[PDB]
């Protein structure tokens, strides 16, 4: 489950400018036009095998819950990854796109969120069982999802 | 007068950038800890 | 002493991107960009001052209490995006609230401090320029606020 319900809070608040019936089942060609509202850019090819799966009749409509389904059958590939790419190649003090365990450690303890001990923790071993002080940056992409 | 407050933005801009990004990337890091450490509890049940 | 706990905290949680060991002190090279990030918007002459303030031959590496005294020598200063208005006005051919592209980069690279190379590029991609014409300096002083 890759759902939480502040997760379909802010999902149900963007799909609430559609449903303007109550009707709660979206016609084929707003869910291309929600999933990009949203930021997330599959294809007209990709969107064209979507549709392919629920309308036989070009007249077919998509719930609530398949639309949240489609969401989670795209939801890693996505254009959205390689701005976080770019947080970190903005980051990198060296630009080489490795940092130290040790500037990991310490970020984490003290900046946004605040990791406490346990959750850094599992943040390095999560990175590598084989790391030696230094860590890749793209396997913090890698943890996100 | 001008110059240096475009230095300023520029930068100050990126970070807001990188802020944003590494908050949400902590928030789903932390949900996927807790549901690593629900998991960890439950075998807690059988280790007896 | 001249700040609250509370901007003490905001500061100290920016400074600890940068300062990467969490000992409580950072590189001289990052000074600026901490400073800059912080809402400050400091001169290349006036960091120069505020370092050799500090210690005239020194070791490249600066306490945090001594950079939050660098930030109190700062905030003193009544700051505020109306003189900013005003300073375009001294470049602007007709009171239409515009500065010509020519003057602009005349301004930005031969008068004061100078941007460099990459600095005009990397504003350029972010302002949506297009051509050698003017830009309003209201909706500029807008998006730099």
């Amino acid at each position: 489950d890759q759902l939480t319900e502040e997760q379909i809070a802010e999902f149900k608040e963007a799909f609430s400018l559609f449903d303007k019936d109550g009707d709660g089942t979206i016609t084929t060609k707003e869910l291309g036009t929600v999933m990009r509202s949203l930021g997330q850019n599959p294809t007209e090819a990709e969107l064209q095998d979507m549709i392919n799966e629920v309308d036989a009749d070009g007249n077919g409509t998509i719930d609530f819950p398949e639309f949240l389904t489609m969401m989670a059958r795209k939801m890693k590939d996505t254009d959205s990854e390689e701005e976080i790419r770019e947080a970190f190649r903005v980051f990198d003090k060296d630009g080489n796109g490795y940092i130290s365990a040790a500037e990991l450690r310490h970020v984490m303890t003290n900046l946004g969120e605040k990791l406490t001990d346990e959750e850094v923790d599992e943040m390095i071993r999560e990175a590598d069982i084989d790391g030696d002080g230094q860590v890749n940056y793209e396997e913090f992409v890698q943890m996100m999802t | 007068i001008i110059q240096k407050r475009v230095r300023g933005w520029l930068a100050r801009t990126h970070y807001k950038r990188t802020m944003k990004a590494i908050v949400y990337l902590q928030c789903c890091f932390r949900r996927m800890m807790a549901k690593r450490e629900l998991k960890k509890d439950y075998k807690d049940d059988d280790d007896k």
